[PDB]
């Protein structure tokens, strides 16, 4: 994935402080997996997934929506159990906004609706015969200026003579303006092509001039103008002699200048071989166009797009039946590809658990869990949100995500404020021997807590604990997994010689032994391991006890006398 | 063996600082706690029946060999003649070389005891004693 | 529970002394354990749970009914034991009154008969172009009375053109205002779009118009008026030159000046698109609608509202057996649910035993407990009280839920002046052998009280006294309550393999060892505790000794003459 | 500590406003003097020390007694900040001992109680280069204002 944001450049050394209703927010604790999550959230670009490692990148980029929510509650679900690193893309498919004025077409970083509300304009400066820009974000307060946008530096002409003129030619093929000559009284001195060699650069073309006895250029204060000579604009016949003569490159310092705005980009007007609508001051105008779009009916090309990410935990927000179908069979298919997911589901309301087996007949797998409960949250800034399932499903999940590998989400506390429906002790039980986990309620002398009741995933059967307990299969996934990879560096990668089956065998006793060593891995047989060679080929079976976990406890009372 | 996986502290990964500086020369530190606990008895029984606390001590050791420059006495951390009065209170921090995390910190250093040795063959060995208001251990997590 | 009802905020500091005649009749004293009650209740809304902490909020909660008189028994049955914390629900459907006049709908969140007393009119001012509202409540003796009512700050206009026109238009698809426009003569001159912005507030408003240099903006004189631009009435060509045009909102301003009030509430009639009525004046009105509903025959959903709210020693105020029978049954699913449950309960104005003997014959159940008798007890008011006999258990309960875990209600005190019936020695002992609580009069040396002979329940065989005694059931329900959270969360989220049955029992022990400390229990056989471990499953079997009591002693006299 | 019901040397005042009029006036975000007499013996008293903003909803913004107290502290702990870190190189500083120094001086602040308790953990931080960011959770110095008293008669 990418993380969107670099360093913001910085001016001097200070310190200030300044009260505020809110803070930063939650952090990305250490983790060794990854979380992905998809949703609706304004911000960002679309079909593009965004690393974030603490809720202040989130909120500068995914600037609002139930996905932002979402992150707040897989980091502040639990403390301890914090939530590790975050993957996140947007379903919607927001477009920018746009404007065309004053021979430039601008256009927004941000996409979505908001973007509309983005005004830039030009103004024209008297006082040094330049161009100046103003570029105002209204939603954000974020106000930039720019001066004496275009002029680089000014030449003189010292000598007695009658006439000094400077030119500058234009090429129509390609729309460049690539010469600058120095004429006086019709004989010339030297012409600078500006198509790179000689004069790339404008600094060498004003050392150029200056060497010149009779002529001084001179590099104006106002803004760093270093430009490459190709940038300078159409200039004709411009009398040197004067009081004083404008070099301009009137789109080449708004290129580099404008670069570092934070709102916008910068397009040249071509007309509508066109010429070009010439750069020239306007009002500050609201941009255009910009719309969030509507989401697919589909959302596998996006499931598509994490593949090769590493996240194992992938959490959808929605309740829709066919879109649980569809990460299910995406999760399939990485599996069997070599990069072992799961995902938590859970949909609507307060639904009803016939609702909830309709959900189980249709959907039985392994690899995907479904949650029943739905509650209501209290977040940040006091504001206490009642939400679906899929909300719920994100705890879940960044629950997980902060569990050791070895340790099950079973019996685990849950902050959640309150839930729509108070499960009876039998109630519970057809959930979870139907395979559907939910949550349990308790109360102590003046305490009361939210429990998980158990590990399940949609598959019922209790015969194999791999498929039932993902605990149990996760330990499993990230054991072979982790193996796999160190065997494909050490022999397929690393340059091997030779290699018989038994020195195979060795080494994957020598890994099963440190697992156990550092009791990631309870017991195991070491003579069930079988190892073939065949050509290029090998094939390797292993087995490993998966870890029991402890549940029942029935307790009798005698009262007697004395 | 390795740096990162060795589930030790060995003396070699762990870093002392003092207010945004390195003790150079560090050769041992020590930290002793009393919680001041004590046993509750009666007439009913010799069993204690509870235990509490009382009285908090915090006490950190520290040895050093003696730089020709950047000394506690050079540095202003520690003081020999009335200028102690002078002297505020010192924040210690013990950190975790790989990544500068913070492994445990002492609060309100105050000195205790200040001592020196010199001898023929051996180098230069100097030894302060610190006491302190609290000792935290956050930011870990 | 649902919260009490809120109060203003603190206006200004000061000292607020009063007199009244009857006060504060009891509050809440520090408790653990929570009583619960139901009955009739003029106040509040049904179906609804409250916290009481405080005899004054019951009664403004709750202006009358047999509830207070149960409740101030409760908070005032013993000097040193008292309730504490109470939860109540009045069991009759009320619905509040209603009346719709003139634009406006007005409703009062008092559900019952007296809020048809409440009279509500509006009165036209026509020295300020605006209404006024009077309310009045005569029980309450609430009356309120506002001025100048739907006017928001006025415009006036500067210049020489012949007119200046002012209007404010509306959405048609939520009668919402959406622009707002100020013109002078043929000619426009600015306008404010209802799209956010600073067009919303009328504060910004005003500073926009003052910024006009022919236009002025100026605010009303009696107290704050700002409002959203979005309430504004519809307005057309609002002559400013002349003289100063009033900005209008009834509705909004109306909602403001009228806040709290709960007594009353106010919606807006939708036009028999339902267009938004013009509000009018009309003369004070009689609510009508307020009634007070007749109690089902069946109170077992009233009942299930208390389940999972930590309540004990319920007391249903009825006599009728129905009632008696639902609760019985929810009770004993309350204990199975692991929140074990008790309750108290009495027959009316019974005065006789052979009923007893029947309804004793309905009931078995240890779990709930019946008392005969029927008395007199003297209000704060000084009333002569007389009640049936489930009032008296009000008092058993009130005084229960103060007493401390293990000690019984035996032989202690009661507030009764009088009661309608005392036993005979006999009649005591058949009476209590056949497991009915009763009152005994004792008197010696001038000092007369009335005492709780036991505390038996209405379960018969007294072979199981943790079956039928209140003190060994009280006292063995909240063991098990903390032991049973303390095992869960020890052993249930670990790994089987590092636990066995020798590690329990030196739980077991040391969880006794500690209680034995604190002296809630007497001493135990340590070595009787045994275990086994199996897989994932265990059993456990422990001996424990009970509290006892001693209830009975004998005595004989012997004169030698000497 | 704040200028509120504290005394005043004036001899005289030209207005004294009712109960109702001291509300709105309050209210409204201005100062006012009361007059009190009880057991001949007559005072001059700061009722309030509201400041012209209008918002309650914001004690740091409305009162003086906040503002004041903020005032001092955030100048307090800029000018320490400033030196720690500032004239130090990049390469030994980090999160975790900038949050240490943190909970160090709210600690010793605590002690000569100038501030209510504070929530330790909610103190985090982020580093990236020469830059770093920080949020921090306090609580105020509150004060009590009003109260409520009934009076009962039993003839007895």
């Amino acid at each position: 994935a990418v993380e969107p944001f670099p360093r913001r450049p910085i001016t001097r050394p200070h310190a200030s402080i300044e009260v505020d209703t809110s803070g930063i927010g939650g952090s990305a604790g250490s983790s060794e997996k990854v979380f992905c999550l998809i949703g609706q959230a304004e911000g960002g670009e679309p079909n593009t997934v965004y690393e974030l490692r603490n809720y202040s990148q989130a909120k500068r980029l995914f600037r609002s929506g139930e996905l932002l929510d979402a992150i707040e509650l897989a980091w502040g679900s639990n403390p301890n159990y914090t939530a590790g690193r975050i993957l996140a893309m947007r379903i919607e498919d927001a477009k920018p906004a746009s404007a065309e004025i004053g021979g430039l077409k601008i256009t927004s970083k941000i996409y979505g609706n908001v973007a509309n509300n983005i005004q830039v304009g030009l103004e024209k400066n008297t006082l040094s015969d330049s161009l100046r820009l103003r570029v105002i974000f209204q939603d954000d307060r974020f106000n930039e200026v720019y001066d004496n946008i275009g002029n680089i530096f000014t030449i003189k002409y010292k000598g007695e003579e009658a006439n000094a003129t400077f030119s500058v030619e234009h090429d129509e093929e390609t729309q460049k303006a690539s010469r600058l000559v120095l004429k006086v009284g019709d004989q010339e001195v030297k012409s600078y092509d500006l198509t790179g060699g000689a004069y790339d650069y404008t600094n060498a073309i004003i050392t150029d001039i200056n060497q010149l006895p009779d002529f001084e250029a001179k590099l104006s204060p106002f803004g760093d103008k270093n430009l490459e000579s190709s940038k300078l604009d159409k200039i004709e016949n411009a009398n040197i002699k004067d009081k004083a003569v404008y070099v301009k490159a009137v789109f080449g310092d708004l290129e580099k200048q404008t670069a570092y705005n934070g709102i916008v980009s910068f397009e040249q007007l071509n007309a509508e071989t066109s010429p070009i609508k010439t750069i020239e001051p306007f009002e500050l105008t609201k941009l255009k166009g910009g719309t969030n779009g509507e989401p697919p009916a589909t959302w596998a090309d996006k499931l598509d797009k994490f593949a090769h990410e590493g996240g194992y935990y992938i959490v959808p927000l929605s309740s829709k039946q066919s879109v649980h179908a569809e990460v299910a069979s995406f999760v399939k298919e990485r599996s069997d590809a070599g990069e072992p997911m799961r995902a938590i589901v859970g949909g609507g309301f307060n639904e009803s658990k016939e609702q909830l087996f309709g959900r189980q007949a249709s959907l039985s797998n392994p690899r995907v869990s479904l949650v029943a409960n739905s509650g209501t949250f209290v977040m940040d800034d006091g504001r206490k949100n009642h939400v679906p399932a899929y909300m719920v499903a994100v705890a879940l999940g960044g629950l997980a995500s902060g569990l050791e590998i070895g340790e099950s989400i079973t019996f685990k506390p849950l902050r959640v404020s309150s839930l729509d429906q108070i499960y009876e002790s039998i109630d519970l039980d057809e959930l979870n021997e139907n395979g559907i986990i939910s949550i349990e309620f308790v109360r102590n002398r003046t305490n009361t807590f939210f429990r998980i009741v158990d590990d399940v995933t949609t598959f019922n059967d209790k015969s194999d604990p791999v498929k039932a307990e993902m605990a149990v299969g996760e330990a499993n996934d990230f054991l072979v997994s982790e193996l796999k990879v160190q065997l494909e560096d050490q022999f397929i990668g690393t340059r091997t010689i030779n290699t018989s089956a038994s020195i195979i065998k060795d080494f994957i006793q020598s890994y099963l032994g440190r697992k156990k060593r550092d009791n990631e891995i309870q017991d195991f047989p070491a003579e069930d391991v079988q190892v073939i060679v065949e050509g290029n080929e090998a094939r390797i079976s292993m087995t490993v006890y998966p870890i029991r976990s402890f549940k029942k406890i029935s307790v009798s009372l005698v009262y007697k006398q004395q | 063996a390795s740096e990162a996986k060795q589930t030790v502290h060995t003396g070699n990964t762990v870093l002392l600082m003092i207010k945004g500086k390195p003790v150079g020369r560090a050769q041992s530190a020590s930290g002793q706690r009393e919680y001041g606990t004590t046993g509750v008895y009666e007439i009913g029984s010799i069993m204690p029946q509870e235990h509490v606390y009382l009285r908090y001590e915090g006490t950190i050791t520290v040895e050093r060999l003696r730089m020709k420059k950047e000394n506690f006495a050079d540095l202003g951390y520690a003081s020999l003649g009335e200028e102690i009065l002078k002297k505020d209170i010192i924040d210690i921090l013990v950190v975790d070389n790989l990544t500068k995390q913070v492994i445990i910190s002492y609060h309100g250093c105050s000195a205790n005891n200040y001592n020196e040795t010199w001898q023929t063959n051996e180098i230069v060995t100097e030894e302060i004693e610190f006491s302190y208001l609290t000792a935290s251990d956050k930011a870990r997590t």
